[PDB]
């Protein structure tokens, strides 16, 4: 008999709501929990694991294991570009399919650093030096090694240590960016050049390959849960 | 919350954090300060929305079917399985084993079919939804004796009211549901590969309690599955190609990713 | 669930073709078992024509004239997963698509076999 | 004054020695152990041979050619015909065990190549028919290594597993396979890869015949290459040793 | 028996919740459960690797 | 919860637990450890759902009848008895005497009948359900003076609202209801065998308060019986053959169980 | 006059629910409980009693 | 006068219930009433029989 | 509350409060007592309704669109932007940057269109409103697979119920929303001037879940925006001329104010 | 099961009301507040600032 | 956890409010937040100007 | 367990990494530092950008042929057209700075050669 | 958003008129890209007549006879903001109003260009 007054939003169904409902089966005993390894409590932990990135995604290479490999060789020249791609993990084709890119497609905003690990896959006798570099937005993608040096760069020397890590620092005006392509929140440009020519001895291949691994740092977050475009369905299975 | 950036100064030393080995399978975990000069920053960002409970706890339409108040088809039967809809399914397939509580919400709408019937008077339509456990008897016809629902949970809903909602506790003979089963049900390995006695919940039956009107009426029922108190184990790579059959992970070979004009290209 | 539902069988003339339609039932399945063997002719004439039917624990062998007293269930249990038929006299006409339907509410399973006679 | 890249593992009456290794990946941080009295289900006393069952079992070698797409193995199935381990399961209904996978491959400084060693639990594989499921023989090859296909498998009416290397038969990106416990062998830095895997399953114990808990896949992202006058034939040997195995349900042998 | 908890608020307040069913599976989702342990996925190696020290 | 398995070792002794005598009518109660070597196991399973309150406390449809807003049949009368529906009845017959509280829920649906009437305007139909105690006056006609319900509990329900529900306290001259009565009501034993003054609750009368529309309308009322605070005494064997008459346990002789091809056969 | 908001599942009838309903007859005195032997409190107790099993269930 | 009780939960939380009717037969079912006493059905014998000792 | 007037007496002195300089840009802040004799007054008036929370926290209709249950147009899509309605927009443009929470209320009404269709029977119409985040997939057709709303928040409303209402938290990559942006999105300044990645919320999609009736029906949906917990920075002059385009502050030159017959005139 | 009685004004939409509504997006982290100059907390403060007044508003 | 606050009344009484959502952005408007600081807009000059003293 | 022949120098936003180096020669034992108030002369406050001016600037590469006589550079002049450093001096009358010279050259075990890297102040030619 | 949507282009006869319809897409835009070039004649005959259409990543050059093989997209990317066309042979008839429509759900952008030939 308590007087009550309903408010706008009664008898409505919001998919994302948190209410209590009656149990279809009362007093039901569920199976006791068992210890299973690799328990996940947050999506970010998955996104912090290195994922192989296919930089050479061109032509029919995406249908072969050649998309992931990156070609390098001995050339009578210096300052040439090994590769180049923009900082768009959510939108760029290169990162759209990585463990990081796959997870970044269920969220709208993303803010944090990105780690790029490059592993030389040449012979023990093969030696070389590259210039990994990241260039800020508002400047045209560097076209020569002189221009690229101006921005954040790391001289990498081939050595007993197989891989060198390039850590892209978070340099943005706003606190967050957009996973979808957006001109206002431009990320930046990542390029690699030859600091020194690859040098090999006789009876040794002068053509090698490199592998790229992209993971997130300890200051990476995402927001606004949204659906992933990738998965499509016209009828039920 | 997240880690705060630490201020650093130019350093010349034998220490080489950037140089490492990826063969060890160990993530480098190198902060920005190791390779460049940074300024102390007090980050206030929090990883709240990236949690599995926040990621998987949303209502997603898994299956919609229709029935009539007359004609051959008078009732609709669907077995509980989340592989019917690609969206919710892909999110669930992210891990190998998931244990969670289930919340069911049903949206029912009735549409009048074209007919030559005249003087049609419609009475508020009442719909009955009955849940049948595995091994329970299934109704042969709309006017069958099974609809008594003595020991079978059932819900009666009248049009113009908020959608019916019930909460189901985790049901699995095994400790946790298995998204992917590698093997055969038969000890002789002569059966459908990947079939498991696990993940079997029940069957849902929906019918019109009363005809309501002389003229024909068709109603479509949509089932929504919202996971609750979810737990995840063994993370795996997300689906790359479109789902063909719910029963088997059968797929069509798909390009690793989209192509670009050439390497060194900043656009798609 | 029927093992290898889509498949193709090749046999020579007069060699007796055995068509395997072995199924497996889920716990939910609790309805009456109904087997229906329907054949689609390679002639391109009316398709989905039934030849042999098993319902109410009884067998009917007269739904298609060409196959008169030639289609018999290989197994006598029939309730068991094995629900297969064998044509004794293979003929040139035999070439066509054979569909096996196992219906136990809830859930219907179908198997399609392409038959070619050399 | 020990060397970081130098190791030796001793199980039963078998010892492996590597003088050029990267490290050891212990699964998800869990070390193989026996079943506790709280998480057990089968009331009968478990039988643990320990010395006979847990020991290194060397499988047949494979050749790493310049066009080799990749190879895969079913850990429970692979050791089903080798030693007491194989015999033990033949006479037992239930079985719970952990494994240590030591993939071995060596080459000269001049030789250049790269391989990926990864353990994938519950690796359900697709089929080319898109309506049927892969046959037991195609999926499981005891005393052999099933290989991957570069070009896509033809679609028809049959039971052939889609061996596509890029989807890897699971319809997922090959590059995203690093999420599972893994290690890389590069002929410029590594000469072997060692991985320790704890038993992982939804149930406490399961049948070891019709069910396979884990799957070992060796895939080369960058191909094997070398100049003329060098060694053309380069083999790869896989040694797998069960850890903390225990069985329940004694019965007449068979499957 | 009312449980008072802190609402999700920005940086740089409280809510009361009661359970009307004894089923417990009839409760709301545990949205405020943020725990991080990536150590197992990122580094499942046997020997701890210091960043200052060279890998091999 | 349930008993935890106890670890045992090989034992050679005079003690013989397995050997016993079934003539004493005493259950052997031999654990697995007595006849074989077991390992200590900490069972966490609980016998919660097997309790009588959990088994019998569910709503089960016992009887549905219909009435019209015009024509001869204008009201429907049913005497309260749970033997009308075989399901709820079989569960109740598991014991000899059961004492419990009763909860009644009614689902009412109206269907428009075919007619040549034109310009049909329907007004929200209101249904009145009246409960009559044993010995109370029963209405002769729909427009009778009895429907005043001065001392008879009655409920008025308007369509488009949640179904009407009322709670009834245990009513029985005797200490508990008797499922099976062996004997005759008459001291001379010349009457229907098994008839008892016990288990008599009342009669339910349902009618339309207003005609509502010029066109004919037929409404069906379903009665649901949910036992509460149930108590059971003297367990008995479950029914083996199909129920023929509610009044008497009369049955048709039925095969003890289904047959198989032969002994030593592992299948049906 | 308290502001209230209904949620999905209002005015619905779930057979297996546990709610409170008004009493059709108020202030009713029920018959006092009497001691009856073989009281049952759980179905399992019944299932723990030996039952004769027809192993030779063949033919007639 | 609110009664706080423990919800049914798995192994290896609380709910508040109030009575708005004085009828008491108008209350909810006693679902949480698990008591076991099979001794009467299983062994209604006069002399206790020890398993170690032979029956006769 | 407000300041209380202070009693004053005739004063002859060198102090000159009224004389001052407006060039300094400093408000004189001279009370009435400085230039004339006043009496002490205890003011009880309070500046409660003039607060920004009281000024901006009211529901204002921002956009209304319609859809049909048949024909070409079956669904309606609108991108979230408050510049659609001049009223709410002018109030918001009072400051440069505003940070606030948002509350959305939708009013949906269905009107039957003229048609030759006969025997029309209508079933309670159910409307689904889906919110899509920036970069999320947009449904191509009414019966598209996107309406599954797995990760997209959506609300289902049935006619005859209170309007659906949801609360949205402040969403902006930047610290606060920017009412006026001076510049170009492109670093090369070759794009629409004033375009900003800020103030982008999402898109709203509204459709009929079921056809409901054979005859055509058209429904109009009105979106209401109520700011909550609002904050304001840098006040600016109010709009003097009528709004032409939502995208740009483009205006038509307007007379500073209305004219009068001459100076010294007390009327308009 | 608590007895309730609705009063005049139920299921009505008053533009100027102060009620609680469910959040469309749960557990959402908003951007931290930044110090911006000239913050306004009351309309009167704006109205206390001198404004040039066009007294000679006649003709063109 | 109920918050008791004073109702808006004339010059010359109390209300209780509870939060049923943990979202916090799901709360009602802060109507009773009256704060005045016009000093910045009216006088943003560097040197304080006394009314008694002449401006220049 | 660090390696004697392994090093990394971090200046500004640029990092160099060498996995085969001999050591580091710090001039005449003096480390680059700012001007003290006792040895200064210009009374005006000095301007120190620090992050922009002090950072690694990579010059164009040269080819080491079998007959290559040698190469030379003027440190102040070389960086006069590169980055803020070049711009800073263009707008400033006086300038005082120190340098770190990292010459890089790599070859295979089979390759054999030798080079001399030396900094000569006031090298009047 | 199209840069300078309303504008007027003046060129002499036979000088090749280039019409600029460069656009910019908002984050919400996620639908299929559809370009539609419709011309309104100065003749005052039926207006809104399409000349060239770009949909489904394909180009159609036959919707208006007078301009036969004379309208080609200047840029080959087309997905890029630049979606411009150029008429090679300017003629006296060319005088009219040209409308450029860029449709990417949600949101439609339109540009109108007045063409005068001296």
């Amino acid at each position: 008999g308590l007087p009550t007054m309903n408010t706008p939003g009664s008898c409505q169904f919001l998919t994302s709501d948190d209410f209590q409902s009656p149990s279809a089966m009362p007093q039901y005993d569920v199976t006791p929990e068992m210890r299973i390894p690799g328990e996940v409590k947050n999506l970010m932990e998955i996104a912090e694991v290195d994922s192989v990135v296919p930089v050479q995604n061109v032509g029919e290479k995406v249908n072969s294991m050649e998309a992931y490999q990156i070609p390098v060789r001995s050339n009578e020249g210096s300052g040439t570009q090994v590769f180049g791609f923009p900082l768009q993990p959510g939108y760029s084709s290169v990162f759209s399919r990585t463990l990081l890119g796959e997870i970044l497609n269920y969220y709208t905003h993303w803010s944090g650093s990105i780690k790029l690990t490059f592993m030389f896959c040449g012979s023990a006798m093969a030696t070389g030096k590259f210039l990994l570099a990241y260039s800020p937005p508002g400047a045209g993608a560097p076209t020569k090694r002189v221009d690229a040096m101006l921005g954040t760069h790391v001289v990498w020397d081939v050595g007993l240590q197989s891989s060198c890590v390039l850590c892209i620092p978070w340099i943005s005006q706003t606190h967050y960016r957009y996973v979808t392509s957006d001109e206002y929140t431009a990320g930046g440009f990542i390029t690699c050049w030859y600091q020194t020519n690859i040098v090999v001895p006789a009876d040794a291949q002068s053509s090698c390959y490199i592998m790229c691994f992209v993971s997130a740092c300890n200051d990476f977050s995402v927001r606004l849960l949204k659906d992933t475009p990738f998965i499509s369905q016209q009828n039920f299975f | 919350r997240v880690a705060d950036t630490v201020g650093t100064g130019p350093t010349n030393s034998e220490a080489i954090p950037a140089l490492t080995a990826a063969e060890t399978g160990h993530t480098s975990q190198v902060v920005p300060g190791d390779t460049m000069q940074t300024r102390h920053v007090k980050n206030y960002h929090s990883r709240s929305e990236s949690t599995i409970e926040n990621f998987l706890c949303r209502s997603a339409c898994v299956y919609f079917t229709e029935y009539e108040n007359s004609g051959a088809k008078r009732y609709a039967e669907w077995v509980l399985t989340p592989r019917q809809a690609a969206q919710l399914r892909r999110k669930l397939e992210f891990f190998t084993y998931v244990r969670f509580d289930l919340e069911l919400t049903f949206v029912i709408t009735s549409t009048q079919q074209p007919s030559t019937t005249q003087n049609q008077d419609a009475q508020i339509l009442t719909h009955q939804i009955m849940y049948v456990p595995p091994g329970g008897p299934v109704p042969d016809k709309v006017d069958s004796y099974v609809w008594q629902t003595s020991t079978n949970p059932s819900v009666f809903w009248t049009e113009g009211n908020a959608p019916p909602r019930m909460s189901i506790p985790f049901l699995s003979i095994g400790n946790a549901y298995s998204n992917f089963y590698d093997g055969w049900s038969e000890f002789s390995r002569n059966g459908v590969y990947g079939i498991n006695t696990l993940n079997n919940m029940g069957t849902l039956y929906a019918r019109h309690v009363n005809a309501g009107s002389t003229g024909p009426i068709k109603s479509t029922i949509r089932i929504y599955f919202k996971p609750k108190h979810v737990k995840a184990w063994i993370p795996r790579p997300p689906r790359l190609c479109q789902y063909e059959k719910a029963k088997n992970v059968n797929f069509q070979p798909s390009g690793v990713t989209t192509t670009r004009q050439s390497i060194t290209t900043m656009t798609n | 669930s029927i093992t290898t539902p889509e498949e193709m069988i090749e046999k020579a003339k007069g060699e007796t073709a055995y068509l395997p339609c072995k199924f497996t039932l889920s716990p939910e399945d609790q309805g009456p078992l109904d087997i229906e063997w329907l054949i689609s002719p390679a002639d391109n004439q009316k398709v989905d024509q039934v030849i042999i039917l098993y319902s109410g624990d009884k067998i009917y062998d007269d739904y298609y004239p060409d196959l008169k007293g030639r289609v018999h269930f290989t197994s006598n249990d029939l309730k068991s997963g094995d629900a297969s038929i064998n044509v004794t006299n293979l003929q040139l006409s035999d070439i066509g698509t054979y569909q096996c339907k196992v219906k136990k509410a809830p859930g219907v399973a179908n198997k399609k076999i392409h038959l070619v006679v050399l | 004054g020990y060397s970081d890249r130098a190791r030796s593992i001793t199980l039963g009456n078998s010892t492996i020695t590597t003088q050029e290794c990267a490290n050891v990946v212990v699964g998800y941080g869990v070390w193989p152990d026996y079943l506790k009295d709280s998480e057990a289900t089968a009331e009968d006393q478990p039988t643990q041979p320990d010395v006979a069952t847990c020991r290194f079992y060397t499988l047949d070698s494979v050749q790493w050619q310049k066009t080799s797409p990749g190879w895969w193995w079913k850990l429970p199935d692979a050791l089903s015909n080798l030693g007491l381990f194989g015999q033990n399961m033949q006479y037992h209904y239930l079985g719970r065990t952990g494994y240590t996978v030591h993939v071995q491959c060596n080459a000269s400084k001049f030789h250049q190549g790269c391989l990926l060693v990864v353990c994938v639990p519950e690796a359900e594989m697709g089929c080319a028919t898109l309506d049927n499921t892969p046959s037991s023989a195609e999926l499981l090859g005891g005393d052999s290594a099933k290989e991957f296909a570069d070009k896509p498998v033809a679609s028809g009416s049959n039971k052939l597993v889609q061996r596509v290397v890029y989807n890897a038969g699971m319809g997922v990106g090959v590059g995203n396979l690093t999420i599972f416990p893994h290690q890389w062998i590069n002929l410029r830095t590594n000469n072997s890869a060692t991985i320790v895997m704890p038993y992982t399953n939804s149930v406490p114990m399961d049948n070891m015949f019709r069910h396979n808990n884990v799957t070992l896949m060796v895939i080369p992202f960058v191909p094997l290459d070398y100049c003329p006058g060098s060694t053309t034939y380069v083999p790869i040997t896989v040694t797998i040793a069960p850890m903390c195995a225990e069985y329940n349900g004694l019965r007449l042998a068979g499957h | 028996g009312a449980q008072v908890s802190t609402q999700k608020t920005g940086a740089h307040i409280h809510y009361t919740n009661i359970n009307y069913y004894k089923d417990a599976a009839s409760n709301s989702a545990n949205r405020q459960d943020f725990t991080q342990d990536p150590g197992k996925f990122t580094e499942p190696v046997k020997d701890i690797m210091i960043k200052s020290l060279p890998a091999l």
